[PDB]
């Protein structure tokens, strides 16, 4: 018999990557706004939609 | 073990590299980088510590 | 420091003794002096967390790592690692059958529940349909409802 | 059975464990054993009778 | 970690107590059957990736659902993830072979599987039935091997496959 | 347990300040939806089984969960399981009518987090549940409705994970 | 006290773990107190040290560090 | 089984085993081996006891495999043959255990909430039963017929 | 974490179908938005410290919690007070820019609550001034930008509460 | 709680299989043993308070626990004494029939450590106790029906220490 | 729950040992102390609600306790810190009847910070409420019944701190 | 973490009020005793080893804990147990010199109950333990400074049990 | 510039960069012809620009040139028409690479430290750069005012 247990949040691992995602995630990571060239990489990614 | 399909197919994270050569404001996001990192907030722009 | 969980009981132990003897100095001291420090990040990267899709996970890990890789972890104000490691050698806990916020404080006037949201403090625990509860009788003792 | 309001006839470990083992409540037998205190042998043989 | 000796070891350390004749008797049992779980386990070294994927596909045979859309086996990711889940069943199953004690099992392979499995959507059913069909294949093939007693071959999968379980009776 | 209107009174109370022309707009927006959260729980409270048993039909029938191994495998794991999805779609119907979810997180997320992880009861798969859940009454009650009900599920499935 | 080392340090597990890179061959200044852990850790992942020369010490004092 | 129902009946009365359930379960154990041939019995012959059941079921309950009905369809049909399934394994189990205790506490605690919930007609399932009752009786001797009738017999009796 | 995009084809990954005519209509509707949804983003990185420092100005400023004995008393409980409604409009601004509230509650609002109300927090306030920057940035980008950040507002504001 | 059987069914229902030859040669096992079981449960339902008044007098009597200070002092300690191996050797009793150690974990060993810890009960002088206990029923009942006896009475003081 | 007679019995037993002369003496004092005791439990028992209202009066009115945002606000949070301090009240003449603090940790200080932690309950001020009732009983039965009521009431500020 | 002047400023920057009388009362108690604490702890330094050797020799050792199966039993529980034991007379003499038990709740009382009943430490034993210290080191320092010791002595025992 | 910034972000990520960080360095490099043409708008006019702005900033804010302030007097008044020459440079600068990292990585860093060495009141620098701002996008068309107008925000907002 397994005695304990630890708190099993469910946890979604990113299963591909895509366009906004990658910017907003690359943004994120530096803890920061999205500048304006990231703006326009999602920007042109709508527009070639 | 993990599989590199499990790695691709990932939330990749930034990795901040201390170089000496590097340009002046990578150095500072760089070290933002530690200060986010070792004190689980950017404790300076937020107290100025 | 290294970006993830203490991923054993005798890694607990060994850097327990190690704050022991000398403090935070001596603590930060034998993290950054390891072998894994030194293998992971080498002399320039920064330290970065080693999340599931990053590396390898173990299953007797998971469940702490989980909260650590969060930020209400210096809110757990309650050591989650040792007392997983230690308990899960051990028979079952005193703890209620489903959770464990659902012990009541014994005084005269309840609602009192440590309740999930203020402090963490969860050890869950899988007990069976059939387990039975130790309950202390107040009383001599001997009237112990099981037994008389 | 009809008689008797309830009344507290159980406690859990952990509220047996609040309420008796702190201090002023505590005894003194209580989870380590006690030595017996008797007075020195030589003071006892230095009195003025047996 | 704990082997049988270590097991024995524990058990009369508690009581501070030295062996006694069933103590020698016991220790006598896992050194005359230690032998055979060592050929049991090179033999298992010769075809571990063989094995695993003939349990893998003897799994998906026995649950189709897995390999086909809703299925959690679904991609070559989730795939190449399961059969490495695999390997570490046979790994482990093989340490515990060795060691004749199911501590291995429980300090590394069953503490707290069921927290992952049940949070990241893997099933703990399939799960189950794979680490059985690794199992019979090893049974049969060591049975096939000249062995005459299985029963240690039984000890680990048995374990692994009654605590990974779900009591319902 | 507090509603829109005693959440409001709450703030101005703490205050100690009179109702001022902000909280007389929000008991205003509230005393305009009223009509439409209460048409909406009587929709609901007509279709409490169908719901529920649309969501098992969605999410949790013909997978693993129901199959042998599975935590929704046995008849009692069955009748427990029918039993919390009819007291999420219960607590989000009186979050609905209250207009705010202190009573989900007062007497549904309190400790359920840790009874399921007691128990063994997958988080991921009974979140599938309730968000199957979200989608037939959603399709059920029209779209600010379901809206309206979808807040709280999504407060419910937010707690629980 | 600190030590002005320069030391290279091949990782030898880089290709198992297949980690990006970082540079080996640095010039760092390492506190007395933990330049022994360090030093001891370099001969473990196995690489050789270049120089070691004590920079802010004044060698032979007893306190003061 | 007998021994965990006589351990746990023991065990609320804070005493060890009397004599009469020692001898019971004494008893249980030298019938094993019937109950075992009992169990094979049931367990070879499962394809023509679940398909001969259906068939008499559908033939007797024609209603429920017409439009309208629950069973209806080509995998509705299928889904009512594994419930089939499901309970003529728990027989099997509560054959070999000696008591009702695995078909009690596996397939039959919350069985009219989930059959409620499935919008499935209960009397159905207990003539399915029945049927199945009928082609495993019809299989074997008299009393290997009465011992395994006497499940089924808890099975239809915990359904109505 | 997905945008409107990850999240439809894990829809039709999940039921292993490919992408039929309604996802198409919902990609194509979040095609059109989109660059909609770039001009707002960039219209709220222009005045990230303003629209926070308005609405501090319109909810806590002068009331008791920046006074002596309030939770906003302190010149690092103030810091930390900006820092967290910093948060909630980068965050906001995210989730705005993914048509989709996942990174919500996946990296805001996952222990937010017991953080709060481990510290001491006040809930009702910092709902507050969560709705009084969510008025400014829609007085800020217009009316339909301003709806489509709000309703990410009023997910943050629904998982605090 | 679970004999040898229903683990033995439990493991097949897990697995969805059906009885192989492997779970029918270990109910062959517990079937030739079962006789000896319960010869050996009636032998040790014959001398209950001998065997438990015959383990004081080994271990617990004339020593420090006895004598005032000690934990088995009083006369209402030494009475709960008594009713204490007599759970131990009533339930490995029952351990011993049932083949399966799980009674033993689920209703004696589950809150024991804590309670005998929060008392102030000696550990190691009851695991002695439950050894001389063993040696006794050991000596009662004969050399297979003592191992058998204890190994379930290592378990309760493996699960003890 | 013991007072100094059973206390001095409870260590003349656990050493084993008969009533010494040093336990002669200790019954002695209190034997000598009982009247003063019963004579201020008397004039306790006499003014207990004006002993509560002053301490109410000295400490905890006109502050900020009372006033909106303090734990003293409602009607509901008055009469429950007056039914606080009548339990401290009453438990402090219980311990100074008995002469031992026993009954205190044992029924007032047993879960009481945990309790006042989890309410919000402030401690410093329920503390200062405390000595307060403890000054105006000092001044009503005299100097040294004042200080051996006083001893107590720093018993409960003690390990209510 | 906060001594008595640290408590004494939170408390009035808390009402926000200058610092009245009782403030400057209270600050010369802590000024006139500070001599003294200051001694104590330079004495407690002294002795740390020899405190805790003697509290291991009167209370654990000889006894069961020390023996086979006892939670003090191996080389390595007794190295635990003597650094434990170090732990709380040094945060005992912390908490001396602050005047203030904040330091023991925040740094010792924390999470220490789960740890002990995660590892099955006995907590009455080291309880018992921690009151064989007090003693000891009111032997030491003498009466007063031995109070002043024995008072956030038994506030670690009281936060354990 | 926005090639630094993608490189630089594929750099610390260890991988190459990705097909909608080509498109915007493309996107880039097709725009850059708009983006010249906004630098020489800038520049070919920066006479008025820097004029206009200081006599509409010192009609706003006319202490800083009254006695007591910082740019009181022809030199302090001649080194602050010179700070707003290096902030319409740096503006040029910043609208030619496409990103504020040259604005920010020239005069932005530790503007706060430096203009609190010299005793300057920062918002008045942020009028001026709002004054320029004006004058500017008084100068162009409108996509264009806009494009230069977000680097005349960035400059002010890294003010304030
Ligand atoms: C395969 C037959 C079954 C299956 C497997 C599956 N597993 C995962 C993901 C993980 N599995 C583990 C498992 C272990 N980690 C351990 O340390 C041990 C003991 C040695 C075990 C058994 C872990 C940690 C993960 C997370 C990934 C990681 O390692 O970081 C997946 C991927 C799930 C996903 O969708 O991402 C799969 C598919 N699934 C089945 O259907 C089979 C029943
Ligand atoms: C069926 C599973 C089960 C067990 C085992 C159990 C034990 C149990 N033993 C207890 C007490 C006790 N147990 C002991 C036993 C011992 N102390 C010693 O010194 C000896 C070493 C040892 C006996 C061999 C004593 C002396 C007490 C009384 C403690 C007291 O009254 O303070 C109590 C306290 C309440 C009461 O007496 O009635 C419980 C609940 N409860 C259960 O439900
Ligand atoms: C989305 C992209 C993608 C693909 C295609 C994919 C394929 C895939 N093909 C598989 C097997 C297989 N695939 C094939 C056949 C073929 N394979 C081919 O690509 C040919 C068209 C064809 C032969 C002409 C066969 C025969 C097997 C069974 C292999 C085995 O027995 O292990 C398996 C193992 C599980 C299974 O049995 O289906 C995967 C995961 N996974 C993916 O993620
Ligand atoms: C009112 C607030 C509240 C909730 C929600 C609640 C839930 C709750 N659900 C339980 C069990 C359960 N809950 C489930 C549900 C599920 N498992 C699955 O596989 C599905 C994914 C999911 C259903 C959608 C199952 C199967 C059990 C039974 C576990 C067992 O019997 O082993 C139990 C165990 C005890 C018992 O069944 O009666 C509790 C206390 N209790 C509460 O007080
Ligand atoms: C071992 C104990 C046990 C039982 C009994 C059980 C029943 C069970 N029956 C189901 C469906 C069903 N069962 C039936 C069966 C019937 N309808 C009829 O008209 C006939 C009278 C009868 C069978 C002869 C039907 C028609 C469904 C499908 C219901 C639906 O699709 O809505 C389902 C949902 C789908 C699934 O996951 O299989 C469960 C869980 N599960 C269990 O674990
Ligand atoms: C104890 C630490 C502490 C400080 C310092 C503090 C400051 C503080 N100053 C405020 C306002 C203010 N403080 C000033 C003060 C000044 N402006 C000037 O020009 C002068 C140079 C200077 C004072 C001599 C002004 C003008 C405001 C109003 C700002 C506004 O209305 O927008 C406010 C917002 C309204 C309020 O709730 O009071 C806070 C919280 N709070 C604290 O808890
Ligand atoms: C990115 C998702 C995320 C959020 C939102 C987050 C919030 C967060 N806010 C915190 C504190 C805080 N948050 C507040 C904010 C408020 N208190 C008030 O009175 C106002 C009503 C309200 C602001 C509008 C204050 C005052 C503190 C400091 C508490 C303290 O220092 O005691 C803390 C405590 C640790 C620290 O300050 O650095 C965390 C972790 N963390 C996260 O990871
Ligand atoms: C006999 C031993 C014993 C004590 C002492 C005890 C106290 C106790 N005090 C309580 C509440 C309370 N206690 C206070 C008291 C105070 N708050 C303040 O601001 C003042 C500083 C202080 C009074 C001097 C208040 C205001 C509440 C109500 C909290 C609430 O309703 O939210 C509660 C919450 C449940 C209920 O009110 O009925 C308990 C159990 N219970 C016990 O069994
Ligand atoms: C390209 C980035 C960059 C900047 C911004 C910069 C500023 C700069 N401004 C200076 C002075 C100054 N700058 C100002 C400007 C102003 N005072 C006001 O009242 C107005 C609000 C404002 C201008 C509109 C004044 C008055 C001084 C003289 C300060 C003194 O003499 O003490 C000086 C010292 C003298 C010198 O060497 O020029 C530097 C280095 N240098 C740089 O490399």
């Amino acid at each position: 018999t397994i005695k304990a247990s630890g708190g099993s949040s469910l946890a979604r691992p990113q299963l591909y990557q895509t366009v906004p995602l990658s910017n907003i995630s690359q943004a994120e990571q530096q803890d920061r706004y999205l500048e304006s060239g990231e703006l326009t990489a999602l920007k042109t990614f709508y527009d070639s939609g | 073990q993990l599989p590199q399909s499990y790695f691709n197919a990932a939330e990749k994270r930034q990795k901040f590299v201390m170089k000496p050569g590097l340009s002046a404001l990578e150095k500072n996001s760089v070290v933002k980088a530690a200060y986010r990192q070792i004190f689980e907030r950017d404790i300076t722009r937020a107290y100025s510590q | 420091i290294l970006g993830r969980g203490p991923s054993s009981r005798e890694e607990v132990q060994e850097y327990f003794a190690i704050v022991s003897s000398g403090g935070l100095a001596a603590l930060v001291d034998a993290l950054v002096d390891s072998q894994e420090y030194a293998d992971y990040f080498g002399e320039e990267t920064v330290p970065y967390l080693r999340g599931l899709g990053q590396e390898a996970q173990e299953c007797r890990n998971w469940g702490m790592q989980q909260d650590l890789f969060k930020y209400s972890a210096p809110f757990r104000k309650v050591p989650q690692f040792i007392t997983t490691f230690a308990s899960y050698n051990q028979p079952l806990p005193d703890q209620h059958v489903y959770g464990s916020g659902n012990d009541a404080l014994e005084i005269q006037f309840g609602a009192i529940f440590p309740k999930a949201t203020r402090s963490p403090s969860a050890s869950p625990a899988p007990f069976n349909k059939d387990t039975r509860r130790i309950l202390i009788h107040r009383g001599p003792g001997i009237n112990n409802q099981l037994g008389n | 059975g009809e008689d008797t309001v309830p009344y507290e006839r159980y406690l859990t470990p952990g509220g047996y464990s609040l309420r008796q083992t702190r201090p002023g409540a505590l005894r003194e037998d209580v989870g380590v054993k006690v030595k017996v205190e008797k007075t020195a042998r030589f003071i006892e043989l230095g009195t003025s009778s047996t | 970690m704990r082997d049988a000796v270590t097991s024995l070891i524990r058990n009369y350390d508690t009581t501070g107590r030295y062996f006694d004749r069933d103590a020698i008797e016991s220790l006598k049992d896992y050194f005359a059957s230690g032998n055979d779980r060592i050929t049991v386990a090179a033999m298992i070294n010769s075809q571990s990736a063989e094995i695993v994927k003939a349990a893998a596909n003897s799994l998906f045979e026995a649950v189709p659902e897995l390999l086909l859309a809703g299925g959690n086996a679904y991609t070559t990711r989730r795939f190449s993830a399961c059969l490495r889940d695999m390997d570490y069943y046979l790994r482990y199953g093989t340490y515990a072979l060795i060691a004749g004690d199911m501590d291995v099992l429980n300090e590394r392979v069953l503490q707290g599987l069921r927290e992952t499995y049940n949070s990241l959507g893997v099933p703990i059913a399939p799960t189950v039935r794979g680490i059985q069909f690794l199992k019979d294949a090893i049974k049969e093939m060591a049975a096939a091997a000249g062995i005459a007693n299985t029963a240690f071959i039984d000890e680990p999968f048995d374990h692994m496959t009654r605590e990974l379980s779900e009591v319902d009776l | 347990m507090q509603d829109a209107i005693t959440s409001v009174i709450n703030s101005a109370d703490v205050q100690g300040k009179y109702l001022d022309g902000s909280a007389m707009d929000k008991l205003k927006a509230y005393f305009t939806t009223g009509a439409l959260r209460v048409r909406a729980a009587s929709t609901i409270s007509a279709n409490a089984a169908a719901i529920v048993k649309e969501a098992v039909a969605k999410s949790l029938l013909y997978s693993d969960v129901t199959r042998p191994g599975g935590n929704m495998y046995t008849t009692r794991r069955y009748a427990a399981c029918i039993r919390d999805l009819d007291y999420y779609l219960r607590y989000a119907t009186y979050a609905m009518l209250a207009g705010d979810p202190s009573i989900l997180d007062e007497r549904v997320l309190n400790g359920l987090k840790e009874t399921y992880n007691s128990l063994g009861v997958p988080v991921g798969s009974t979140v599938q549940a309730i968000q199957a859940m979200k989608e037939v009454t959603a399709g059920l009650v029209g779209a600010d409705a379901g809206r309206e009900m979808g807040v709280y599920f999504d407060y419910i499935c937010s707690g629980l994970s | 006290r600190m030590f002005k080392i320069t030391a290279c340090v091949p990782s030898q597990s880089r290709i198992r773990t297949q980690r990006e890179l970082q540079n080996t061959y640095f010039t760092k200044l390492v506190p007395y107190d933990n330049w022994f852990r360090e030093q001891q850790r370099i001969m473990k992942m196995g690489g050789k040290i270049v120089k070691v020369q004590l920079a802010t010490g004044k060698p032979g004092t007893n306190t003061g560090l | 089984s007998i021994v965990t129902k006589s351990i746990v009946n023991a065990d609320a009365e804070a005493r060890y085993l009397s004599p009469g359930e020692l001898d019971r379960i004494k008893a249980f154990v030298t019938s094993g081996e019937s109950r075992l041939r009992i169990a094979e019995t049931l367990t070879g012959s499962r394809e023509r006891i679940i398909k001969s059941a259906g068939d008499a079921l559908f033939q007797k309950r024609p209603d429920v495999v017409s439009p309208g009905g629950n069973a209806y369809g080509e995998e509705m049909t299928a889904t009512c043959l594994r419930d089939m399934d499901y309970y003529l394994r728990l027989i099997t189990y509560g054959v070999v255990a000696g008591d009702v205790t695995p078909i009690e506490e596996i397939g039959l605690v919350g069985v009219r909430e989930m059959y409620k919930s499935l919008g499935t007609p209960v009397d159905a399932v207990a003539q399915a039963v029945r049927e199945m009752k009928a082609v495993a009786t019809g299989m074997m001797s008299g009393d290997d017929a009465a011992e395994a009738g006497a499940y089924f017999d808890y099975v239809i009796g915990a359904m109505e």
